[PDB]
């Protein structure tokens, strides 16, 4: 079987596990996503933000 | 194969038959045969018995309408009701293990039905539709009519309730037409795959009730003549016969043969039934679609023989006196012996085939134990059908060209000829 | 009747993902301390504004309690200074319109909380003008109190230049140049006039991702159902 | 029990019989929903923190963006939703003229008053805030009633409630302003329950009623396709050109004693404000500005092509385009100061926008058909 | 001369790449909505083809191969006749109220 | 009106097919680009003329509006 | 005497081979007529695009008169003697096969291997047959069902050989010569590939000496490449949406890949057939109707007629079901009809099952009733399963079927499967394929 | 201490279109300058010269920052 | 005759796995529908995300403001 | 319904459609 015909049979035949799929997945996205592009802009930005120029003042 | 058993037979002091093969099948089919068909309805209560086949599983005495819709399909039985111009039919279907189940069932469908107002009411308009969708075939038109110009009293009556009276049977006319029909001089208790005892046992307890015909028929007067209902389809539908003999004489056998001489049907897929004397003769002045054969009913009252005719819109002319003048000069005597013996061996056969199947052998041993007696194995038949002789067989297409005339037709009838111009 | 606009000078904050520069805040911040809170209003901002943008917490309690505001009324029901907290709207040039402008010449100083957004140009403009000032061509006269500035309108400014080289010297220790001055200033008060900046294009490139995930994904599903229709085929069949 | 009789009523928005061919130009009438609901949606959360007094309402303003939890990204969804809804307003309206759709009557008269409460809502939307641009925008639109004779002088004093837009007026603006969505929003029930009678045109022109659709599943997901992009569009403008379709002026607190320089409508009224200012007679101007947004409820009463679509008509298609760029040109010529060459290029445009409409469209029209034998 | 140009508009319009005859695009209305009542069963079922089928062409945004356009010269005005009759019994039916 | 009651059709045949059965994006670029590109060829002279036009019309007032802005002539003539 | 023990009393059904491979098949019992006949594996699947319709001409042919009985002799030798001569094609079978007197048993399989092995296929006769067929496929065209069914089948299994009808395009009728139905003939009727089967009075080795005797003189093997194979066919997720509006009803199919004569699930999908049923309005039942569909179809007369069916080929089948109803009933009738599936599918409750189970079992006794019937059954049982099946055996099957079951297959055959569906009439109202498809999975 | 700004201007007034309005200036300058009575000035140049450097300026004055 | 209505062909739009006229779907489907019905899993997913920040945000309106936190102390 | 191939007990039940035999 292939990655999508077990992701199928797995997660998506029942609407039960489906919906918990799309739960469980949206929780571990959206961790990754706002990390991952917080991080994005942060580099983008890097040196001008109080938490890069955060330590000189303590 | 397994050992053969005798068919069983009784004759309860009431008169009331009683019949059971075991055969050992796996499923057991029981028969309730009653004389209680069309002619036994009256010039006023016409449709009753049409109401009462389709009234099957309305609440009864002791099972409700539901009880009895449910409960026979959950063991996945089946409670069929078959009329006939003469006689009522209810039959079940079902496992050797749930016979008693069914039993119990049907004795309350024919002892102990309450047709109530609002239940009966509501039933009323699947006339309408069970007419309807049997008035399909143009056959029924054609036979519907032929009855009631041949006959009269009882047997001109239909199978299906006339449009006037579709709605007005009363419940009052169920119970009237149940008491009268449904007593044990007019009644055969028909079992195959059951025991003797329990059909008997059963019978005694509660089917035991009043025992003398509330109505009785009339003597079926043949008047005779023609009806025409004109309706432009693309073909047209005519039958005519004459007086014939009863079932239960020598005589209706000389029919039987004289019909697989002339025209049975096809015997062959595809054929261009090369044997059939009527559509031979009728082959060839008329060159197209058409078809001929031989009509032959025969009831305990009287009987009816002729022949059937769906020939082209222009060609009735030509295919009803064509296939006439070929009856004639069998009459006239024109009949090898070849013919009679082939003849012979059709019926012969065409009877044999036609008990194979327990679904027929039950209709035929509750036929005799209605129409007449007691069981006539097919050895006898076989034999009665060698004993009719090759004069009989003239003698009968004589009664034939001879005999009183009944047309019925339909369909576009401008080049159809009535019965004085035939 | 003539007037000339801005040009683009290329901010650390210019592009659509760049964020402010929190270290020239903070020194713009002194700027306006220094040499403007003595006729310029910044009525919508406060020193814990400050906090976590380009001081401590400790560091702008200081900056606080450096000002007497008042407050009251007491017991006695009369009005009191006292030092500056954390919730204290920096404090205000003159009482009302008519001091500022009794005290200049006729002219009221603007509030600068919004300044950077209440004119065309934002701090293309405000560096400009602070930078821009010189001299009135031959023909050009002006009032008494008016200054030639040639980007304001109608070169006519009755603002005194207000920043020439050191005119104040910075924490950190940088060159206190005049233009590297108005440079401070001005990322300060686009901060000032528009706090949620950083946070904004922050969420910008959260939304920019996102749509770029989503929006094929529907367009998928879209042409997933119509798929049915746009292959279909039809047939007519008349009889005769 | 189940309350399962009158989600039936969903009949005409599931099982609906749709057109198969309807564009994207049929996308904008759900759009222009989610920009009502949106736009109430905000609204009320900027209402938890406005108030209306001229001694605050400035101050509010600014407490929502800057102190107020996310108030910012809820006032720029808001003020940037007014643009969107009306974008999408003269998409959906350009469709109806094009495709023929202002044939539904009903439908389409409905139309015309919900454009006018649209333009009403948001004229006072735009005064609440108390900005320079905020108050001479309501000083110098409103004044155009006293052009009106006799009556006008009074009449705009009466919605003033005093002789100037002041306190008095803010406050019942904000009032009005509160109540009229909702009143968008029951009148928007009406103009699809009319439009529900007929179902859809489509781009043709042509009865699709032996090619039709359920709306679901296919223009459900069509449409939640074309509010995503809708969505996009605005948190563009939010979160990277918030003030890019705003005045600067309006970020300076009113001041009835000094007037601005170039003081001049918000953008989606700028064409109108070019064919008042083309009239030199103020009465004259101010029917004209009448005539340039109710010449809408005439349209039907011009159409002279026998086919309904433009579709089909090269000629109409060319002078339609022509009147969308003489629009863009009014617009254009309405943000600019009323000085050489603009005047005369605001007179040409407005003269050409009714000669368009009224002389030239139906007479293409007409030789359209003398051409196909019609 | 004139039937230059109509030949022009007539393909400029470009019904035809549709599989449409002019008779087609008519605007639906009482007049219309009558004669086409009276179309004869083959004419009526044809017509709602043509329309059938050029409502999914333009649902594909596509239209047909050069071949099976709409031909000017082969362009039957089916409709016609049958229209003109309703409108005169209307003009008819009017005249007499009058 | 719905489905049942919405017209009279006789003698037509539609063939369809399983969403799952078919591919989402067929011969995207290579059937979509030339009918595309056919779509602009079809209507461009009808649209782009009036926006044409409009650029004209623009530039020209625009830079036309920044000659009268700006200043005199002769080299002289503010005296003689 | 039980049920039970009534299944061992079944004359177990006695089959031979020739060296040459027809294998002959007989059932005994002490009926005085019988039924004998040919059965093959031959017809439309086993047809291609150009000699398509060919089976169906043989098939006319076939009985016109052999090289040996010229003419309508054929004909008149069987009619003569009182017997029945009967023959049909389906997509994968083809059977002759004679009703007779059990003392013409010698006479009736001689003529049989004279109709295969030595037909005349006259030049005048195909062109009487080609007038025929013509005229035979004008009838069908007016008889939705099997309109419906020919459509189910052609957008089912669409590009493949079983997608093709029996009867084969009206084209080819008109152009098929006899080159290509000698070819055919010879081609497909091999010994190996055919069975001689009879039932009623007769003892097993009998008939076989007579198969020995008329047909040992048959094609009695074949040539190496030649003789074909099956390819699968490719079951499409598809719709076929014949509007026909002057029409007075609606007739429409739809179904699912069934799973193929092999396989043991269709013992489960008979049983789950039977609970969700069939009906007309002519029954008597009405209201009262155990199976819902049909109750609510009774009570509301969503429609007038409605059967479910599982038609089997070699490695696939049509499981689904037929209706037909008023223009404006379908959606409903539809919907509740799915609706049944689904229930199925995720709770089949026991009771229900039950019914199923004895309502089968009920079928298959009272369907072996005659010769006619046994005989047709041995004929296919050969050609399709290999041997022949005891109806204890059936029964041992049956017997295990329960809920669990009967939901674990419907559900592997139902449940978010594509089907594929023919609509012909005023179907306006029928579903959008995307809606019915949705009708196939749960939790809404 | 010196200004980036007062060096990149210097730099900048180089390019050929600064000198050329600078020359009108001086130029009109004079005329208007040397005049009696005559009501204009030569504000305007003076722009069209500011403007020509600024631009330049903008363009690298925020290196030495 | 009706048996002249052959299906037209798909294989123009058809999806590869599905394209042998000679080979059962049954295999192939199991990932037909894993990868569509994927899609949309994924887009609940995102829009999840999204429609929880837009929410939050709106909540959060109502909660205390920096101006009233200032006092609270 | 068809025609070309040609060459009373009334039926009705619970279970089966009616025959005219
Ligand atoms: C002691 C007085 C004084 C000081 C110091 C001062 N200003 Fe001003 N400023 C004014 C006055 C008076 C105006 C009047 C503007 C006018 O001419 O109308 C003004 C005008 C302005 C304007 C003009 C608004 C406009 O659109 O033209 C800006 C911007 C401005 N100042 C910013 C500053 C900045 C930044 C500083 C220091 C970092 C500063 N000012 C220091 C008195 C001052
Ligand atoms: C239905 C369409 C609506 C439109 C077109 C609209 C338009 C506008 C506009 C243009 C402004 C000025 C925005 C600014 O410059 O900041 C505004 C402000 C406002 N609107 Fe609306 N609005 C609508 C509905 C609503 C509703 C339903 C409410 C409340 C229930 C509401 C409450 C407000 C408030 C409180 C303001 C003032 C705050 C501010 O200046 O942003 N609006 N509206
Ligand atoms: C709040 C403002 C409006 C809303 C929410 C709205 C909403 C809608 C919606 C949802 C539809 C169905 C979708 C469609 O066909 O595009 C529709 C159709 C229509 N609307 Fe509007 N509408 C508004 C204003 C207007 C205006 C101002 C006009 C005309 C001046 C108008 C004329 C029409 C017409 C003619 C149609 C149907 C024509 C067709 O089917 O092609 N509407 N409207
Ligand atoms: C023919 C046709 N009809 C309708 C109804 C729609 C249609 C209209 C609106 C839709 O969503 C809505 C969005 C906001 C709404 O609010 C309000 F209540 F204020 F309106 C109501 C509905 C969705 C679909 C359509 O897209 C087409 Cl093509």
């Amino acid at each position: 079987p292939t990655l999508t015909a077990r992701l199928y049979s797995l997660l998506f035949r029942r609407t039960s596990t489906f919906a918990l799929t799309i739960v469980v997945g949206a929780l571990f996205f959206e961790r990754a996503f706002d990390q991952g592009a917080d991080a994005i802009y942060e580099h983008i930005n890097e040196g001008k933000l109080w938490k890069h120029i955060k330590h000189k003042y303590e | 194969p397994p050992h053969p058993q005798d068919l069983e037979f009784t004759r309860l002091p009431n008169g009331l038959v009683i019949a059971s093969l075991e055969n050992y099948a796996p499923a057991s089919r029981i028969g309730l045969f009653i004389k209680a068909g069309s002619r036994y309805e009256n010039s006023n209560n016409l449709g009753t018995s049409h109401l009462l086949r389709l009234a099957s599983s309305l609440t009864t005495k002791g099972a409700s309408s539901f009880k009895i819709t449910r409960g026979i399909e959950a063991v996945g039985g089946k409670l069929s009701v078959t009329s006939t111009r003469e006689n009522m039919a209810y039959t079940v279907e079902c496992l050797r293990d749930d016979v008693d189940i069914l039993m119990e069932f049907l004795l309350n469908v024919t002892t102990a039905p309450e047709f109530r107002r609002w239940e009966v009411a509501a039933l009323q308009p699947q006339l309408r539709i069970d007419k309807a969708v049997a008035l399909q075939n143009p056959q029924a038109h054609v036979i519907e009519n032929l009855h009631a110009a041949a006959y009269r009293n009882a047997l001109a009556n239909s199978l299906y309730c006339p449009d006037y009276r579709i709605g007005k049977v009363t419940p009052v006319e169920l119970h009237d037409y149940v008491q009268n029909h449904f007593t044990s001089a007019r009644m055969a208790l028909i079992g195959l795959g059951v025991s003797h005892p329990v059909l008997k046992q059963v019978a005694e307890q509660f089917l035991n009730i009043r025992g003398g015909l509330g109505l009785s028929g009339a003597k079926a007067k043949y008047h005779g003549g023609e009806i025409r209902e004109q309706n432009g389809d693309s073909l047209v539908h005519a039958a005519l016969v004459a007086e014939s003999a009863a079932i239960g004489s020598a005589e209706a056998n000389a029919f039987s043969v004289l019909q697989h001489v002339l025209g049975a049907g096809p015997h062959v897929k595809r054929g261009s039934n090369a044997t059939s004397s009527l559509y031979q003769a009728v082959a060839k002045g008329v060159h197209q679609p058409f078809d001929v054969s031989a009509f032959n009913a025969s009831y305990s009252d009287s009987g009816l023989f002729g022949f059937y005719t769906i020939s082209q819109a222009a060609s009735a002319g030509d295919v009803i006196k064509a296939a006439y003048n070929q009856v004639k000069t069998i009459a006239q005597g024109n009949l090898s012996n070849p013919d009679v013996q082939a003849a012979k061996n059709k019926l012969k056969a065409g009877y044999l085939m036609s008990v194979e199947s327990s679904e027929g052998f039950l209709d035929e041993v509750g036929s005799q134990a209605l129409a007449a007696g007691s069981y006539t194995p097919p050895s006898t038949v076989l034999q009665q059908i060698d004993a009719v002789a090759d004069a009989d067989v003239i003698n009968a297409a004589k009664k034939f060209v001879s005999g009183r005339k009944s047309m019925a037709a339909s369909g576009n009838l401008g080049h159809t000829p009535f019965i004085d111009e035939l | 009747d003539l007037e000339l606009h801005p040009p683009s000078y290329p901010w650390s904050h210019r592009g659509l993902l760049s964020s402010l520069d929190h270290t020239s805040i903070r020194r713009g911040f002194q700027v306006y301390k220094q040499v403007c809170s003595s006729c310029h209003s910044m009525d919508y901002v406060a020193y814990r504004h400050l906090v976590g943008v380009c001081y401590t917490e400790d560091e702008a309690k200081a900056l606080a309690e450096e000002v007497e505001v008042q407050d009251g009324p007491n017991e006695d029901g009369e009005m009191f200074m006292r030092p500056g907290k954390l919730s204290d709207y920096f404090p205000k040039p003159y009482p009302n319109p008519e001091a500022a402008r009794a005290a200049n010449n006729g002219a009221l100083p603007p509030d600068l909380s919004y300044i950077v957004r209440a004119r065309h140009g934002g701090e293309d403009y405000v560096f400009s003008l602070l930078t821009g000032y010189c001299e009135p061509p031959t023909g050009v006269s002006l009032r008494e109190g008016l200054y030639f500035n040639p980007y304001f309108p109608g070169q006519a400014i009755g603002m005194a230049p207000p920043i020439y080289n050191e005119v104040l010297e910075f924490d950190d220790g940088t060159p206190a140049t005049m233009s590297q001055v108005a440079k401070d200033v001005c990322t300060f008060l686009r901060w000032a006039a528009e706090p949620e900046h950083d946070h904004r294009k922050r969420m910008g490139l959260k939304m920019l991702l996102m749509m770029g995930l989503l929006l094929p994904l529907v367009y998928a599903m879209k042409r997933h159902k119509w798929s049915v229709l746009k292959s279909r085929k039809l047939a007519y069949r008349p009889p005769k | 029990k189940s309350h399962p009789l009158m989600k039936i009523v969903n009949n005409a928005f599931i099982d609906l019989p749709a057109p198969s061919n309807i564009s994207s130009w049929w996308n904008f009438g759900s759009l222009l929903g989610i920009c009502l609901i949106l736009q109430i949606l905000t609204g009320l959360f900027l209402a938890m923190h406005y108030t209306s007094d001229t001694t605050t309402a400035f101050s509010s303003v600014t407490h929502i963006c800057r102190d107020v939890n996310y108030g910012w990204i809820i006032r720029y969804m808001h003020a940037n939703g007014a643009s969107m809804f009306f974008i999408c307003l003269y998409m959906h309206v350009g469709r109806g003229l094009y495709y023929g759709s202002y044939t539904f009557l009903e439908t389409w008269n409905i139309g015309v008053i919900l454009l006018l409460t649209v333009m009403a809502t948001a004229f006072m939307g735009y005064v609440l805030p108390w900005g320079q641009m905020s108050f001479w925008g309501a000083t110098v639109i409103t004044n155009l009633l006293s052009a009106i004779p006799y009556i006008g002088t009074n009449l705009v004093e009466w919605i003033w409630g005093g002789f100037s837009v002041d306190k008095a007026t803010l406050t019942r603006f904000f009032a009005f302003h509160f109540i009229l969505p909702f009143i968008i929003m029951a009148i928007a029930m009406v103009h699809l329950l009319f439009l529900h009678e007929t179902g859809s045109n489509n781009p043709t022109g042509i009865s699709s009623d032996v090619d039709k659709i359920p709306f679901h599943p296919y223009y459900t997901i069509k449409d939640i396709l074309g509010a995503l992009l809708l969505i996009l569009a605005l948190m563009l403008l939010v979160l990277f050109a918030p003030d890019l379709l705003g005045d600067p002026d309006n970020y300076t607190p009113a001041n009835p004693l000094n007037t601005p320089p170039h003081i001049k409508p918000e953008w989606y009224f700028l064409f109108a404000y070019a064919i008042l200012r083309s009239i030199p007679n103020k009465l004259g101007g101010v029917l004209a500005l009448a005539f340039s947004i109710l010449i809408l409820a005439l349209i039907p009463l011009l159409h002279t092509s026998k086919q309904r679509s433009m579709m089909f008509r090269p000629l109409s298609q060319c002078l339609f385009w022509a009147l969308v760029a003489d629009l863009l040109t009014l617009t254009w010529i309405g943000g600019q100061p009323v000085e050489h060459p603009y005047i005369t290029i605001g007179q040409l445009a407005s003269v050409l926008y009714f000669l368009l409409i009224l002389v030239l469209m139906p007479t293409a029209g007409t030789i359209e058909n003398k051409l196909l034998k019609w | 001369w004139l039937e230059g140009i109509r030949k022009w508009y007539y393909n400029a319009a470009g019904f035809n790449k549709l599989g449409l005859m002019r008779d087609d695009t008519i605007h639906e209305n009482d007049d219309v909505k009558e004669a086409i009542r009276r179309l004869p069963e083959n004419l009526y079922d044809d017509r709602v083809f043509r329309i059938k089928r050029a409502l999914d062409l333009s649902m594909r945004q596509q239209i047909l191969p050069k071949e099976q356009w709409t031909k000017y010269e082969e362009d039957k005005s089916y409709l016609e006749p049958y229209l003109k009759e309703v409108i005169r019994e209307r003009k008819e039916r009017e005249e007499w109220a009058k | 009106r719905q489905f049942g009651h919405l017209t009279r059709v006789r003698h037509v045949i539609t063939y369809s097919l399983s969403p799952f059965e078919q591919r989402a994006f067929p011969h995207y670029f290579s059937k979509g680009i030339p009918n595309v590109l056919r779509r602009t060829r079809a209507c461009i002279l009808r649209v782009a003329p009036p926006f044409v036009a409009f650029y004209l019309v623009y530039t020209w007032g625009t830079q036309e509006f920044e000659k009268s802005k700006r200043k005199n002539p002769a080299a002289y003539e503010n005296d003689r | 005497a039980t049920y039970a023990q009534a299944l061992q009393s079944v004359p177990e059904t006695q089959v031979s081979q020739l060296d040459n491979g027809l294998r002959v098949a007989s059932e005994q019992s002490s009926q005085p007529t019988c039924t004998v006949g040919v059965w093959i594996d031959a017809g439309s699947r086993y047809e291609s695009e150009k000699n398509n319709g060919a089976g169906y001409f043989v098939e006319h042919l076939a009985f016109k008169g052999t090289k040996n009985r010229p003419g309508n002799a054929l004909e008149k030798e069987v009619e003569s003697m009182g017997a029945h001569l009967n023959a049909y094609s389906t997509r994968e079978h083809t059977a002759y096969y004679i009703k007779a007197l059990s003392k013409d048993l010698p006479k009736a399989v001689e003529l049989l291997a004279d109709i295969v092995q030595n037909c005349s296929l006259e030049d005048s006769q195909i062109e009487k047959e080609r007038d025929v067929i013509l005229q035979e496929l004008q009838e069908n065209d007016t008889s939705m069902r099997d309109v419906v069914f020919n459509y189910l089948h052609a957008t089912a299994f669409q590009g493949t050989p079983l997608a093709q009808s029996v009867e084969g395009p009206s084209e080819n009728v008109r152009k098929l010569s006899r080159a290509d139905l000698t070819e055919y003939l010879s081609r497909h009727y091999k010994a190996p590939r055919m069975v001689l089967a009879a039932a009623g009075g007769l003892e097993h080795r009998q008939l076989l000496d007579l198969a020995q005797k008329h047909f040992s003189g048959l094609s009695g093997t074949y040539d190496e490449d030649a003789v074909p194979t099956l390819s699968p066919c490719r079951f499409t997720g598809s719709q076929i949406c014949h509007r026909e509006d002057g029409l007075p009803l609606a007739h429409v199919a739809i179904a699912v890949e069934g799973p193929g004569w092999a396989h043991p699930d269709n013992v489960a999908l008979q049983v789950a057939n039977a609970i969700i049923g069939h009906y007309d309005c002519t029954y008597g039942g009405g209201a009262h109707l155990s199976s819902p569909l049909a109750s609510i179809a009774a009570t509301n007369k969503l429609c007038q007629s409605f059967q479910t069916f599982n038609i089997c080929y070699a490695d696939t089948g049509l499981l689904g079901a037929h209706f037909v109803c008023d223009h404006m009933s379908i959606d409903d009738m539809m919907f509740v009809l799915q609706g049944q599936w689904m229930r199925l599918c995720t709770s089949a409750t026991e009771s229900e099952v039950l019914r199923g189970k004895n309502l089968l079992r009920n079928a298959l006794v009272s369907h072996l009733d005659g010769t006619t019937p046994v005989c047709e059954d041995i004929g296919r049982s050969l050609l399709t399963y290999g041997r022949r099946i005891p109806l204890a055996e059936w029964e041992s099957r049956i017997a295990e079927v329960d809920a669990r079951v009967v939901r674990e297959v419907c559900s592997k055959y139902f449940y978010d499967q594509c089907p594929a569906v023919a609509g012909f009439g005023p179907i306006e109202q029928l579903p959008d394929y995307n809606r019915i498809r949705s009708g196939m999975f749960w939790l809404r | 201490l010196v200004d980036p700004l007062t060096t990149v201007r210097e730099q900048c007034e180089q390019l050929e279109k600064c000198v050329k309005a600078r020359e009108r200036l001086e130029l009109c300058d004079e005329r208007v300058s040397s005049r009696s009575q005559t009501e204009e000035d030569c504000t305007e140049e003076l722009l069209d010269f500011l403007h020509a450097r600024d631009h330049c300026v903008a363009h690298k004055l925020f290196n030495s920052l | 005759s009706h048996t002249d209505i052959k299906v037209p062909d798909f294989s123009d739009y058809r999806r590869p796995e599905v394209l042998d006229s000679t080979k059962s779907s049954k295999e192939s489907s199991e990932a037909r529908k894993g990868f569509s019905y994927l899609v949309t899993a994924t887009t609940t997913v995102g829009v999840a995300y999204a429609a929880k920040n837009v929410v939050s945000q709106f909540v959060s309106s109502m909660s205390a403001s920096a101006d009233v936190l200032a006092m609270s102390k």
